[PDB]
RNA sequence: AAAGCGAAUGAUUAGGGACUCGGGGGCGAUUUUUAGCCUUCAUCCAUUCUCAAACUUUAAAUAUGUAAGAAGCCCUUGUUAC
RNA sequence: AGGUGUCCUAAGGGGGGCUCAUGGAGAACAGAAAUCUCCAGUAGAACAAAAGGGUAAAAGUCCCCUUGAUUUUGAUUUUCA
RNA sequence: ACAUACGACCAUACCUAGUGGAAAACUCGGGAUCCCGUCCGCUCUCCCAUAGAUAAGCCACUAAGGGCGGGGUUAGUACUCAGGUCGGUGACGACUGGGGAAUCCCCCGUGUUGUAUGU
């Protein structure tokens, strides 16, 4: 028996890690502005590195969250890029999956020379519905057992859904 | 590999929490300064206005502190607004606004001042508090109570304000500040006190329903199907809450029967017994853990 | 155009690189 | 060697095993007039108000009553002779004592036995006295007959 | 004081089971980026031999605060700017 | 066995939202370590400094407003006559 | 007896795994003009109580479950207050008059209750 257990999409979450402080991070944030349609996030280095050249609180990664219509197209296009094929091992334990691409322009996106050329990283998270019970503010609690996802389940319902392939 | 955390030492140094915080529904660093009398007074005790939100329903209460539970002195459900003619929008300001209104003047009643302390009996969107009236020689200062509002959020506009404010008109003297109720506009720094009548009387409902049905029929209908069924227009609700408030003031008390089933309480005793289910006794739980033995053992 | 809060917490007064030791 | 207000106090106000955390709200509710009789026990957990370290578990007499905390009237004793020293302490630390519910239990009965044997007519036979010794009786061997001991050998038990 | 470590912190002796990609030394074509056969450390799990003035879930004996009323207990009702 | 002759306009005061160290599993360059996500996580983190006590819808952490670090004299506590 | 709201003692109430839930209540749920707040109506806030479901939360039962609470055994043992022209080169020990613990190990149990409204 399965009333209402049907998988969704909560949100997909991407992002970009220059790695280095500057006007890359501006110019990236202009990429996930055109794409998205909402005003994106900057991160602070928590531990300064002298060997990567980071110091600490220095800007240097950008991301993103979507949910909804917005990110299903979203997550299409990526997959389509993809060839509709993912490895067995991009797939938690837990029920959540991603992957990256290499060149930020694999989808439409007409290339300006005055931007230049990046990638970004997909992960994409699953759910069951009534999930409210774990974070509203007033008696909280922990889904029980039964009623979490597995990695078995979130490949078989991507399988169907986009008739594709795992290897 | 990697030690397990959740060893049985863990267990055994493990403290619990309070029962009521585990389940998360008390404030203790909040009802402790709620409750606490200064030590000059002996036993004058404190007034509480307790305000609680489920999907269906608004619940409100007065009460008092004891060193072995609380005591309830008046209760005012939403759901008894039936008997007052109201039978839609169980949750709004309205709906707020009458109950806290209903527990005010039943409470007066209930301790003797009914005929004192009269109130407004026209509300307006004006800022108010109850002010001690002359009556044959004596000063009495009016009744005293303080705002519960629990675990929810307090940000401008929330219907916990609602039912102070009818509280406050019905005639408790609840102290409170004007700087957060609807139409409070935080870059000027004052009231406009006419969008503030329209949220007793429910008008802003009332501009949703005729604005919808303007724009989208289809969920026009699919959302105000029983405002449609009871033809209940917008024009209406406005004399449809200011006739609820004539009757409310007039007698407090009337009491209406519902649709569900209904006995006496040994009759539910006898029926509710019948569905529970009797733990099992030592010589049983040990008869059945012998023949689990044999089963393993014959399946071997 | 917004500055996420890093939950994570470091020593007040500090001016140190990760301490690790573990592996090269 | 310095002595400081605090000096050597490193289990006495400390809270307990596995009791951390909140304080049971039930303490905030008692009420004091003077006269009372209280004790002192003070909580780690609370920094106003304490007591120093020499009160932790002495008895006194409520004195005054303020908006948080009561006067507490105690016998100190110096080199040869007592003083009453009069502390303030905040009403977390303090407690109503059992010392004179005994007192206050039995003088209720006293009374009304004094009053109901009036009536009657017979003498009343009220103050208490102590622990006397055993008187005679007897003890039957039926069905329980004695069973004859001695001394055990010596042996290694490892 | 005693007691305890198959209970937290700290010290400390020894086998066994599970694992290989954690490190090292071999073998099967040193083939070896073969989850092969060996194994030596290291890591987890159930056990085992000893300890703590500045460790502890427990916890004495000896000493220590208060009370054992007539200035007490119960009943009714006058004062006040709290 | 150790520590003090300092430091702070916030590191004081009030209110409000959040939860930590660390481990498991995943994601283009990215790797032992940079950024993002889910689960577990009784404090094993943090609280200017020596050590001890205390703290989880906080006493930590981020955000908003302020100067109770103000005026007048008295009572009480530890060292103690 | 059961449910809801506010509580008291603060694990006999916690953590893991598996089954069932009459009535009502409770919950998930549906929408984003107005009040309000976010990178995102995720959280917070507003509105509808129609429709769908007990899948989860909640309640109950089960497990020679971990832990927890009570008791027995360890034991009149270890220890300690007072005494002797007691033993022994010493280390230390026995006796007389009294007080008297703690592990390992064994057995049982798995919340009790106040105020108000309603099933």
């Amino acid at each position: 028996q399965n009333p209402m257990r049907e998988l969704r999409i909560q949100k997909l979450v991407l992002n970009i890690s220059v790695g280095e402080s500057g006007d890359r991070l501006t110019r990236a944030a202009k990429v996930l502005e055109q794409l998205s349609g909402q005003t994106p996030v900057y991160s602070k280095a928590r531990y300064t590195v002298r060997q990567f050249g980071i110091r600490r609180n220095e800007k240097i990664a950008v991301h993103v969250t979507v949910r909804g219509p917005k990110a299903e197209e979203i997550l299409e296009r990526g997959l389509k890029v993809k060839e509709y094929e993912l490895r067995r091992r991009n797939f938690s334990e837990t029920g959540n999956f991603g992957f990256g691409i290499s060149e930020h322009i694999d989808l439409g996106i007409k290339y300006d020379p005055s931007i230049g050329i990046y990638g970004m990283d997909f992960y994409c998270c699953m759910t069951r519905p009534g999930e409210r019970v774990a974070k509203r503010r007033r008696c909280k609690s922990r889904i029980g057992a039964s009623h979490r996802i597995t990695r078995e389940e979130t490949i078989r319902w991507f399988k169907q859904r986009f008739d594709g392939i795992v290897r | 590999f990697h030690k397990l955390v959740k060893n049985s030492a863990y267990y055994s140094r493990f403290q619990t929490k309070f029962k009521r915080r585990r389940q998360g529904k008390t404030d203790y660093y909040a009802r402790k300064r709620l409750i606490t009398q200064a030590k000059n007074k002996y036993n004058a005790p404190k007034y509480r206005l307790v305000v609680r939100f489920t999907n269906r329903d608004i619940i409100t209460q007065m009460v008092t502190s004891e060193i072995n539970g609380d005591k309830i002195f008046a209760a005012a459900y939403s759901h008894e607004l039936r008997a007052y003619g109201i039978n839609h929008g169980l949750t709004n300001w309205a709906a707020a606004y009458a109950t806290g209104l209903l527990l005010a003047r039943r409470v007066l009643a209930k301790l003797g001042l009914d005929k004192t302390f009269t109130g407004v009996e026209e509300p307006n969107g004006e800022y108010t508090l109850t002010e001690a009236a002359e009556t044959e020689d004596g000063e009495r200062r009016p009744f005293k109570a303080i705002l519960d509002v629990g675990l929810a959020r307090t940000s401008t506009g929330a219907r916990v304000f609602g039912v102070m404010k009818g509280a406050s008109d019905g005639g408790i003297f609840i102290p409170h500040s004007e700087n957060r109720f609807p139409g409070y506009d935080i870059e000027t720094e004052e009231l406009d006190t006419e969008v503030l009548k329209k949220y007793i009387y429910g008008g802003h409902v009332a501009e949703y329903m005729e604005t919808l049905a303007d724009d989208d029929e289809e969920r026009y209908k699919s959302q105000f199907v029983k405002y449609i069924e009871d033809d209940v227009e917008a024009d209406s609700l406005e004399e449809l809450y200011a006739e609820a408030h004539k009757q409310i003031r007039a007698d407090p008390f009337r009491k209406y029967v519902s649709d569900a089933p209904k006995k006496s309480k040994e009759e539910w005793k006898a029926e509710s017994l019948k569905y529970k289910k009797a733990k099992l006794s030592r010589e049983e739980r040990k008869a059945r853990v012998e023949a689990k033995i044999k089963q393993l053992l014959a399946e071997q | 155009a917004v500055e996420k809060t890093s939950t994570h917490t470091a020593k007040r007064n500090t001016d140190g690189l990760p301490p690790k030791g573990h592996a090269a | 060697h310095a002595a400081g207000l605090r000096s050597g106090t490193r289990y006495a106000f400390s809270r307990g095993f596995r009791k951390h955390g909140q304080i049971p709200l039930s303490t905030y509710l008692r009420t004091y007039r003077v006269g009372d009789i209280v004790d002192i026990k003070v909580n780690g957990a609370v920094q106003k108000g304490m007591p120093h370290k020499f009160y932790h578990g002495k008895t006194g007499v409520v004195y005054n009553v303020t908006k948080s905390a009561v006067g507490v009237i105690v016998y100190k004793r110096v080199k040869h002779r007592y003083i009453e020293k009069r502390i303030n302490v905040r009403i977390e630390h303090v407690k109503p004592s059992r010392s004179r519910e005994d007192f206050l239990r039995r003088v209720k009965e006293n009374a009304e036995l004094k009053k109901k044997a009036k009536a009657e007519g017979v003498p009343v036979q009220l103050k208490r006295q102590p622990a006397m010794p055993r008187e005679a009786h007897t003890v039957s061997i039926a069905d329980n007959k004695p069973v004859t001991l001695a001394p055990v050998a010596y042996e290694t038990t490892i």
